[PDB]
Parts: C-alpha cells; structure tokens; sequence
RNA sequence: GUAGG
C-alpha cells in the first residue's frame, strides 16, 4: 500500500509538471488521470516476481475479468472454445496466458 | 425385534432411555444451517412438544443480518429476502470418482429498492456453489472425504477472577467482559488498592474517568457508590471532573499525538462499544450475561449498555467487599462469586453450522465492502442486482475453509469405529482458541463438570493430551451451544419415568444420585443410605429420600469407543485409555467374526456408522447377487443397491461389502442388508477371537512380545487386503507434449511384455519392484553426447534419439496384482487441470498375511509385536489335543494393573462351551435365572455391559458347571486353569495353566511400511545433506544427542566419517563410492559444505568472517 | 570366526591403551588392504600378511590376529 | 495437522 502511495506521488509530480490553468476545471479531474496511470504502471511492472511485460499484463487482467463475468452470468465453467471466442483469441493462446499468470509458491 | 442377532445379556438394571442417534451432532447442525425441510420439521415438532428450538435458519439469519446497503445519501437499498437450493448436478459417487466438490447452487432473490427512482427491481442471483453434507456427515471435497469437528471455546460474557500476589501480601480481584467478536474490555480492582479499566490494555487508567466520560454525573455516582469506601477513595483521589474533561483525557490517552475532539471521541466510543457491527454480542453472550449479572430480561439481542457496565462495576466491588450474597442490579438477589473458566458452564462448542456461518459471514462482509466501494464509484440507473454483487468473496472463503483449516480434517476410514470417533471428537485447537503452546496444566486435566458431557478416558496420549476429547454417549447439544445430559426424575424417594435434560450450570443446583445404586422391588430406594454428588464435585452421601435426579444409565460418562471394552471397571484408567485409543487403529480382515465376549452396544455403533448398507423400505428381496441386491416394496418401488467392491479407502484398505439377506427373506425398514469393512451380521468386529494361554515360553515372549501358531498364517485368520493407487499425468512442457506409449527407448523387449499397445499395463498382470506400469516418454532433452557414448554407439550402430524415458515404475519394495486402471484424456469430454493432456491411475492390490514384526493388541491396552511364528506342533497343547493359538507373558498383568483381561478370558472360555444351569438354587444361579442367562449352547455370544458386567461369583459358578466337551470331563479346573502338555519336549508341565478365548485385533502399524534402507539416493538442494523420509529414499538422522553419545566413547574417526564422507561433502562422496567398488582404501575427507553455506550467509550480514591460519592465510 | 574372536585383554596389555590399540591396528589394516589392492605394481615398501589368509577376509581381522600373536611392533615418532 | 514411540 505505502509503495503505491509513493508511486501516486510520483504521478502527481508528473501531472503538476504537465498542468496549466488553461483547462477550465479543477485539479482533481486532470491529476487523477496521471495518478491512475502511475499506479497502473507500477502494479503492472513490479507486482509479479517473474515479471510479465505490460501488454501481456493487460491480457491477463482482461482474461481474468471476462472469465469472472462468464462465471457470474452462466454460473458454470465455460468451454475453452467459448472463452476463446469471447476473447476472440485461439485456445492455444488461452492455455498459454492462463499458465503465464501464476504466482511462485514459497 | 430382528434388528440384531441373538446375544445373551448380563445386565442387572433395565435402561429406560435408549441411546440417541449417535451422529446427530453434525447432521442436525448442518440441517439448521441450510434451513431445509428437515430443520423446519424438527422446529415445529419441538414447538408442539414444547421443547425450545431455534425458529431462524442460520443461512437466512446471516443474510438478514447484512442490512440493506446504504450510501452516504442512503437513497438505494438491497434486500436479500429469500434463498433456495436445487438438486446437485453430480452424484456422490460421480463426484468422488471425477474429483468434483459435491455441491449445489445457491440462488437468492435480491430486491433493489431506490427512493430517488421510487422503484423496486427483483432478480434471482446465483451467489456461488455451496458444498453439501452427505447423509453420513462427510464433506466430499475434490473427491476426498473431509470431516469437520466441533470446537470448544470460552463463551462470551462476564467473568471474574481472584488471585493472590506475593508482593502485595493481599488478594487481587479482576474482571473481564469477553465479547463475541468485538474488542475485549477488562476491569481490575485493588491492583494497588484502587480500581482501573483495560481498554484493550492500551494504558493505565481509572474507572472514575470512564464513568465521568459517560453521562452519569459525579453526584449520582457518589449516591450509588457511597456504601463502599474503595470507590469513594478512588473518586476523591480523582482530580479531573466534568464529562468533557474526562472525555478529552481518555481520547488523548487512547490516541495521543492529535488534539482532543468531542465528536471524535463520542463516535469512537460508540463505534468501539455501542455500534451494532463492531461489538455484536452473540445471543449466548447476552443470555449468559443477564443470568450472571442478575439482570431480569434485558434486550434479547444488542451490544452492551451503560446499565450493564454499572452492573458489572457493582458486581466487582461487591465481590471485593467480601459480601457473598447481594441484591442484583435491576434484578433479584444473587450470589457474588469468582467463576472458574474450566467449568463446563462457561465452555461452549461451535458445531459445523456455526463455523460455516461465521466463514460465510466474513465472506459476505468482504462482499459488502466491495459493493459499497463500487456503489461509491458507480452511476445511478446503471445499477442492477445481478451486476453489483461479486461472487468471488463467498466462494473464496468457503473453499479457503474447506481446505487449509485445522478443524477441516481428513476422514479416517480404518473401520467404522474410526469414522464415528472422528465425527464426534471435540477439538480445543483452532483459530481464536486454545492453541498448542497456550496449553496449561489446568485446562488439560479433567474437571468435575465433564460428567455425561465428555468422556474422561479417551484422549490422545501424545503431547496434545487433554486438548481433544470425545463426546459422551448420551450427550446432546444446546441451541446456544452448551451440552446437556438426561436425568431421570426422582420424587419423594421413588423413581418417576420422565427424563429431563440438564446443562452444566443447572446441574449444580440439585443433588443427583447414581444409577449403579440398587433399587428395590418397589419404586423406592432399596437402601436408605445411598451415594450422591452435589455442588463442586463433592461426593458426600445423603441417606433417605432427599435426591431428585439420578443418572439414566450407568454408562453416561463413557464414550462410544471406551464403552466397547468389556469388564471396564476392573481395568485401570491408563490401560482403558490405551485400549480405547487402539480400537480405532484396527484393520478389517478378509473374513470378520463378531466377538464372543463383548458389551452389547457394538450393534448400535455399527448400524449408526455409515459403512453398513441398511434398507430404507420394508419390502421383499427378489434377486441376490454380489454386485447388487434388488428389493421391492409392497407399494411398488423397486430399489437396487450397489455394493462397493475393493474400493481404496482413505488410509489404503479394502472396503469390500458382503451380502447377508437370502432370497425370500422379509425385510423391515432399516434392516442391514450388507456388511461393510470389519462387520458381521451388522455387529462390529475389528478382530478375531483366539485361544490363549498365559505362560513364559523359551524367552520368545520377553518384554511384551507375542508368540502364536502358524495356523493363523495357514487359515488366513489374520490376513488383510491392501490396495495402492498411483497416478501419472501426460503433462505438456515447453519443448513439446509427453506421450504415453508402448514404444519406450533404450529398454529390453522383455520388460515391455505386459504392456498394452497403448502403453498401459494389463489388468491382472502381477508386478514387482522395478516393473513398468505405463510407458511415458519425454518429448526431448537437449543432448550433447559424450565422446565415449559416441564411440560406443558408432561401434554398435545405434541412434541416441532425443526422446527420454520417464515412465512410472512400481516403487521399490512394493508387490501386487493390478485390479483396476482408469484413464482420463484431454480431447475427450473429461476435463483435467490446465496443461495436462492425459492422466492414468493404476491400482495394485495384495493380500498381506500376519508375519513376524506385525503389531498385535487386545482391548485392554495389551500390545506387542509378533516375535516368532512356531509350527503347529510346538504349541503347548491342551489335554484333548487342541493347540493354543497365542501365548502371552503373565509378568505384564499385575505390573500393568489390568486384571480385566484375565476375567474376560475365563468368560471367553465360558462362551465357547455353553453353560447349563437350571434349578441349582444358588445366589448366582438365581441371578442368572432371573436375568435369563441360564441356558446357553456352545458358540453363542454373551453381553456384559460396561458397568453392569458379570461378577466373579458368577464366573466361578459357571466354571464349576461348564457343559462337558468330550468324554464327560471339563478341561478347565474350577480355579480356571488347565493342564498343558509340552509340544517340543513332550512331558506335561508341572502345574495347570490358565487358558481361554480372547479377542485380538491387528493394529495398522505393520512391518511392511516401516522398513527402509539406503545405499545412496537423492540429495538436498540448498545444502546437499540427504533429504529424509521413506517416500524419497531418505537417510536416518544423526542427532546432536547421538553425536554426544559417540563423543563419550572417545571415538573421533567414526564421527568424522559420519559428518563429512557419508553426507555434506559432494566431492568426497563419489570418491568414496569409487574406492569401495574398486577395492581400495577410503580417502581423506576434506571440509564439509554446510560450513561454506554458513560462512557465506554470515558474510552477507556485513561480518568479514575470515578462515585464517597461524601462518597467515589458510589452505582450503 | 567372529568379531570377538581375538580376546581384547591380551591386545590391550601389549598396546597399553584402548585408543593406541585401535589406531595401531587400523594403520596395519590399512597397509594390508592397500597391499591387496596393489594389483601388481609391486612397491617394495609394502609387505604382505604374515599370518596365513583365507580366500575371503577383511584386512582388520588379519591385523588384529597379528597383534594378538605379537609379531608386529609400533614406535611413536 | 494427526497417529505410533
């Protein structure tokens, strides 16, 4: 949590370096975008021991959330081809990404 | 009537109340949790019968407890009014087979009502799969049968304590109010003659500042506290005054570093104690608090109130004043007294339902937090019940409980008795409770209150002694969570039929008689003098009509396992403890036989156990076959029961089921139709009944060892099947997929003789160590062949193909005949975990006979390892020529103080050859005639209940009048001994020896599993010392204590080899193996490795540990 | 024909210690074992078993037998 | 975790 706070501070100094009053709004609408950017980058870059690249990271999170949506809607484990279709990828890429998203066990 | 087979009874008093459902504990609690039809049926039955019962199902209780969620505006709300269940898709057997958590779907109707829209939208939402308890009280998770065990804990409420401080030279009194979930508050008085409060033990403080912080003013406090000088001294010493000043003082003390604030303080105290979420006292908590503090009917549910705080202040001060009886605060007059925590009144057991409810409540609280966050970050009119919830918390928490949780344990299926005693056990170890290291002398030992509620005999004899305990035989659970026991109602010195269930504390009020006490022909006491018990565990007597309750049966205290032992009163405590602990470890045999001598309760403990297969309709059987039995009821329903054959049990023993009922026999509902493991005619049978004699014999039975004939090996009397299951997975790796196939590389043709074309061994093909079961080959390894291998191949003209053999082989030291193989495939309909393409599991089943080294034991704590299986002729044979099947040292019996085994033996003999006693007219003769155990034929069983068992006069009289076995003579003398001819020498022994029948069981501590040896094998990774354990060819550990012994002798070289060559030195190990196999002397050991690891680690802490020499740097 | 075949007391008296005996017998057994592992290079410094030998045997038993017979000797440097 | 020592 506290490292996330520091990374948000980093995004804040970045955003205020790139803010001007020309925008006809408050700070809270401009800075928050860059804070979100910095936190997302940190969570994608230094979260996993076996580091994944950013593109694969968003692949993992998209797969996880859409799979959770499938479970919520259908209430059953969807067929691999079904998940492949909602993702539009192939089943081979599906098993690949599923294996790439594990965590080390101590 | 025909429930159980004929069994003569030696009981002397008729039990009024039959044993309840032995397994009600788990099933009723889970039925309450589900809120299914059975729970409501029991609730209405109790209500019409007048018995108290909860009308609110646990699941709907938790769902109603979570109030509709309100944002900062409170515009919208969500009500989870009703839930429902549907039949689970998978069958129990199917779930066991295919590794599926037996469960059913959980739908709840969520109603989203918004005032801003002024609209209600209803939708049924699936919250997640819910595991379900099968009819035998077992949870089938991932194909493994787990069980959950009730947990003892300290119930919430007010507690008080008095102690003596050596320094103070005076007593110190304290109190606490332990909640259900919230933070704990304590209250000490006269710590140094003053009073104070622990708010989570944050800092030193007084009661006066807390009272001032509350709305109660100083004047009224003096008025209500003016009769105790201690409180007057406390307040007059108090300098601070006024509510605000006390509030800011306590706020600064509790949370220093910030300026005090009135509203911040007020809301913090409200959240800490008066908010209904943080400090929700359970129903039992309030029920106990009102009685202990004397408040007459306070709020049924709710957090503590200031009235309760002042009431406990009064109670504490009154206890300090030395007063014993005092007027209750807003209540009746009550005793003030320090309470002992060990007392069973203050110990409450969470059953399965309560634990699952707590876990799902935590999950639903996580869900509430998540959905509140989402609502705070969600737009209006984009809100639906099906979208806002998230089912991840609930399923995550329920699975995280059913796996990796101490109270969720692996079922033990050694025999049905093991199943029962695992079901009923209460465990004090767990989360938020008495852990392993928290134990003390006081908690472990027995208490006067554990009578009829917890058997005091059977507990693990290991380090966890007394932290686990079995439930009593007649025990029952209170809706709050206390345990009750029945008691017969006695009035005006007579015995009324009605039975009332009493709890731990309520029993203290009255004085209860003893069941063993004699009762005359009339309903009145035979003797004016009679033994009774009263408050505090006192055992004083009170003659005449003074009692009002009496134990319903003599066997209340004893548990089911203990109550199996016959002649229990004679045995010591320790030996009955060991005996009960051992009956759980017996293994079923190829053929079972019921005990000739044993208590009459085994039938019930077998029928109530799930292993037997009992009918559920009263019909007629049409076709009988081993695989299935087909029956038809008069209504017209045809039911065919499947009998399991040779299915591996959890511990690795067969679960074969036999068939009893003939073709044309009638059936009454509930009748047993097939045996389980270790059963016969529905009666428990964990062992076999042997002939035994007591005499030392050549030193082959020295120090507890056992000698037995070879007739046991010859007739398979003691033989047990054993099935080992092993599996392999055709995993896919980076280089490619693995293939299970017949084409194995770099092997002879003969080894692949039993393998099928697919590469899977055939069914029935016997295997041995090193064999091949399924032929799997690695896709490829990066091969850089060595020059010698290249030359050899070129000369021989063979190709070193990339694929490598990694086939499963039979483990070393294991034999057997394959009985079953199962194959699962990815591309088929069957689903496997990710990556794996195929799984194959193979069974190997063998028939282990009794051999040297196998453990053996009886029911009275007498256990030993076999030491010699002599031929049939060498056994000292009785006068007629019958050999004695087993020989036992007599030296053990007086020393071990278990005389019962001896009595049993004589009675065992009496059961073998029957007794005839008619018109004898002696005292024991008349007792047998009235009991009905007067005429018996040979071979019929006998029943001696645990405390109503036969006396010695009856045994002596029966021995005097045993039926003639042959030639009109009795082979046993009236003393109970017989003349034994030697087997080897041939002459008769000098004096008669004691002989008779004894029930012997075969413990599961077999020799086959324990054996282990290691020339060389695997090694460890971080430090190369050989990894231990039989499952990986491990080396035995040479301990620090062991090295001390070797250093005592003055032997230095053996130590050096044990520490360097034989482990922890990779360089020298291969050299030593080379020297041994070549034939030269062993080389000179060098430095070990673990020292290098240690110096490297100590260098990493910024300590420059240098290995120097006297002449500068050293050579290493 | 046993580990205890040479009685210990005679060995002890000649050696004068329970530890000097083991070191000295072990050194002799090492020498004999290395001689039997010579396999023909025929170093002159090495010597054979003074007492007769069995077809299969352990060098230490032969060493202890020589000590009991007393044909060997020791001298600390 | 639980058995046996």
């Amino acid at each position: 949590f506290l490292d996330l706070i520091q990374e948000g501070n980093l995004g804040l100094i970045r955003a205020v370096e790139k803010f001007d009053y020309t925008k006809g709004y408050k700070f809270s609408t401009y800075a928050t975008w860059w804070i979100r950017q910095a936190i997302t980058r940190a969570m994608a870059d230094q979260a996993r021991t076996i580091r994944i690249p950013v593109h694969m990271v968003e692949v993992i999170n998209k797969l996880a959330r859409v799979q959770r949506q499938m479970l919520q809607d259908l209430g059953r484990e969807p067929t691999p081809e079904e998940l492949a279709k909602e993702l539009d990828m192939t089943p081979e890429k599906v098993i690949e990404v599923q294996k790439y998203g594990r965590e080390p066990i101590s | 009537a025909s429930t159980a087979p004929l069994r003569i009874s030696f009981a002397k008093i008729k039990e009024p109340l039959e044993v309840p459902n032995l397994l009600a504990l788990q099933t009723e609690s889970f039925d309450w949790l589900l809120g299914n039809d059975a729970w409501k049926a029991r609730v209405e039955s109790a209500l019409e019968s007048g018995q108290d019962v909860p009308t609110k199902s646990g699941l709907e209780e938790i769902f109603e407890e979570i109030s509709p969620i309100e944002d900062f505006s409170g515009s919208m709300s969500l009500t989870f009014r009703d839930h429902r269940f549907e039949p689970p898709k998978n069958s129990i057997d199917e779930c066991k087979d295919r590794d599926f958590t037996y469960a059913a779907p959980l739908f709840v109707t969520a109603e989203f009502t918004n005032n801003e829209t002024g609209e209600i939208k209803s939708q049924t939402v699936f919250m997640g799969d819910f595991p379900l308890m099968t009819n035998k009280g077992t949870f089938v998770i991932n194909g493994t049968e787990r069980v959950v065990v009730s947990q003892l804990v300290r119930s919430p409420g007010v507690y008080f304590d008095s102690s003596i401080d050596k320094t103070s030279d005076k007593d110190i009194f304290s109190a606490k109010i332990i909640p259900s979930r919230g933070a704990w508050l304590e209250m000490e008085i006269d710590k140094r003659d003053m009073v104070g409060v622990r708010i989570d033990r944050k800092r030193k403080q007084s009661v006066t500042v807390l009272l001032k912080a509350l709305g109660w003013t100083t004047e009224q406090i003096l008025e209500e506290f003016g009769e105790y000088e201690s409180m007057r001294a406390t307040l007059e010493k108090d300098h601070t005054q006024g509510q605000d000043d006390a509030l800011l003082d306590i706020y600064r003390k509790l949370r220093p570093g910030e300026p005090p604030t009135r509203e911040a303080a007020q809301t913090l105290l409200e959240n800490l104690y008066f908010n209904p979420k943080r400090y929700d006292l359970a129903k039992v908590g309030r029920y106990k608090v009102n009685k202990k503090l004397g408040a007459d009917e306070p709020l049924d549910a709710g957090v503590l109130t200031t009235d309760d705080v002042i009431a406990t202040i009064k109670y504490l001060v009154k206890l300090h004043a030395g007063e014993t009886e005092t007027v209750g605060e807003s209540g009746r007059e009550i005793v003030v007294e320090t309470d002992d925590i060990d007392h069973f009144g203050n110990r409450r057991i969470r059953n399965v339902g309560e634990l699952i409810q707590n876990q799902v409540r935590t999950g639903l609280a996580r869900m509430e937090r998540v959905v509140r966050e989402r609502m705070t970050t969600q737009d209006v009119e984009a809100i639906t019940p099906q979208t806002l919830i998230n089912i991840r918390p609930v399923v995550a928490s329920i699975k995280e409980f059913f796996g990796t949780s101490q109270l969720s344990q692996f079922m033990d299926q050694n025999n049905p008795l093991s199943g029962l005693t695992h079901k009923r056990r209460l465990n004090a170890l767990g989360p938020g409770g008495l852990s392993r290291e928290r134990a003390g002398f006081e908690v472990r030992d027995v208490h006067p209150s554990h009578y009829g509620r917890m058997c005091p005999i059977e507990t693990p004899e290991g380090p966890n002694i007394g932290l686990i305990g079995s439930l009593a035989s007649y025990g029952r659970i209170n809706p709050f969570g206390f345990i009750e026991t029945p008691y017969r109602k006695v009035v005006e010195g007579q015995v009324t039929d009605d039975v009332d269930y009493l709890t731990a504390d309520e029993e203290d009020r009255f004085v209860i008689a003893q069941a063993n006490a004699a009762l005359g022909d009339d309903m009145r006491f035979a003797e004016a003098r009679v033994l009774v018990r009263r408050r505090g565990g006192e055992v004083d007597y009170v003659p005449g009509d003074d009692v009002d309750y009496m134990d319903v049966s003599p066997r209340q205290m004893v548990s089911v396992a203990t109550a199996m032992i016959p002649f229990l009163e004679h045995d010591d405590a320790n030996r009955a403890l060991m005996g009960a602990n051992m009956m759980r470890q017996a293994v079923p045999l190829i053929k079972s036989e019921s005990p000739l001598v044993g208590t009459g309760m085994e039938y019930r403990s077998a029928a109530d156990a799930g292993d037997v297969v009992k009918a559920e309709k009263a019909g007629v059987v049409q076709e009988v076959s081993a695989d299935y039995i087909t029956t038809t009821n008069d209504d017209g329903t045809y039911i065919t029961y499947r009998l399991a054959k040779f299915s591996r049990s959890n511990q690795g023993t067969s679960v074969n089921q036999k068939v009893i009922v003939a073709e044309g026999d009638r059936i009454i509902e509930g009748q047993v139709l097939a045996d389980g493991p270790a059963t016969e005619n529905g009666e428990m049978a964990l062992g076999k009944n042997l002939l035994v004699a007591f005499m030392p014999w050549e030193g082959h039975n020295y120090e507890d060892a056992i000698i037995l004939s070879q007739r046991l090996v010859q007739d398979d009397v003691l033989s047990s099947i054993h099935i080992e299951e092993h599996e392999v997975d055709a995993r896919d790796t980076k280089l490619g997929p693995e293939e299970i196939t017949r084409d194995i590389p770099n092997v002879s043709e003969e080894v692949l003789a039993d393998l099928d074309e697919r590469g899977i061994i055939r069914i029935g093909a016997e295997v041995v160590a090193g064999d091949i079961l399924v032929g799997k080959v690695t896709p490829k390894g990066e091969t850089e062949l060595t020059p010698e291998e290249r030359l050899l191949r070129a000369i021989f003209g063979e190709k070193a193909r990339e694929v490598r053999d990694t086939s499963l082989k039979v483990p070393h030291g294991e034999i057997g005949k394959v009985i079953g193989v199962r194959v699962f495939d990815r591309e088929e309909g069957d689903e496997l975990p990710p990556g794996v393409n195929q799984l194959v599991r193979v069974y190997v089943a063998q028939k282990r006979k009794i051999t040297d080294g196998d453990k053996l034991a009886g029911r009275h704590g007498n256990k030993g390892v076999i030491s010699k299986i002599n031929p049939i002729e060498d056994m000292p044979f009785l006068e007629d020529g019958t050999p004695v099947d087993i020989i036992l040292n007599p030296l053990a019996v007086p020393s071990r103080m278990n005389p019962g085994q001896v009595l049993e033996i004589h009675l065992g003999w009496l059961a073998s050859r029957g007794w005839d006693v008619s018109g004898l007219a002696e005292e024991w003769a008349q007792r047998l005639q009235v009991i009905g155990a007067d005429k018996v034929e040979p071979g019929t069983n006998v029943a001696t209940p645990v405390f109503d068992g036969a006396r010695e006069d009856e045994l002596a009289g029966l021995l005097q009048h045993t039926i003639p076995n042959r030639d009109g003579e009795r082979m046993v003398l009236p003393s109970g001994k017989a003349r034994l001819f030697d087997g080897r020498s041939g002459e008769p022994f000098p004096e008669p020896i004691s002989v008779g029948y004894m029930y012997i069981l075969k413990l599961h501590h077999l020799v086959d599993d324990k054996l282990h040896a290691r020339s060389t094998g695997p090694y460890s990774m971080i430090t190369q010392q050989p990894l231990g354990g039989k499952a990986q060819f491990g080396g035995q550990r040479f301990g620090e204590m062991e090295v001390w012994a070797l250093e005592a002798y003055g032997a230095a070289y053996a130590l050096q080899e044990l520490l360097t060559i034989k482990s922890d030195d990779v360089t020298g190990r291969v050299k030593v193996y080379e020297a041994i196999v070549k034939g030269e002397n062993i080389p000179e050991p060098g430095i070990p490795e673990s020292f290098k690891v240690l110096i490297k680690e100590m260098q990493s802490l910024c300590l420059n540990v240098e290995v120097l020499s006297s002449d500068g740097m050293s050579i290493e | 024909e046993g580990i205890i075949n040479p009685p210990i007391d005679e060995l002890l008296e000649a050696t004068d210690s329970k530890y000097s005996l083991v070191i000295y017998a072990a050194k002799r057994a090492r020498q004999i074992n290395a001689y039997y592992s010579q396999l023909g290079e025929g170093l002159l410094e090495y010597v054979g078993p003074l007492v007769d030998t069995h077809v299969h045997e352990k060098p230490l038993s032969i060493a202890l037998r020589e000590i009991n017979a007393g044909l060997l000797t020791s001298e600390a440097i």
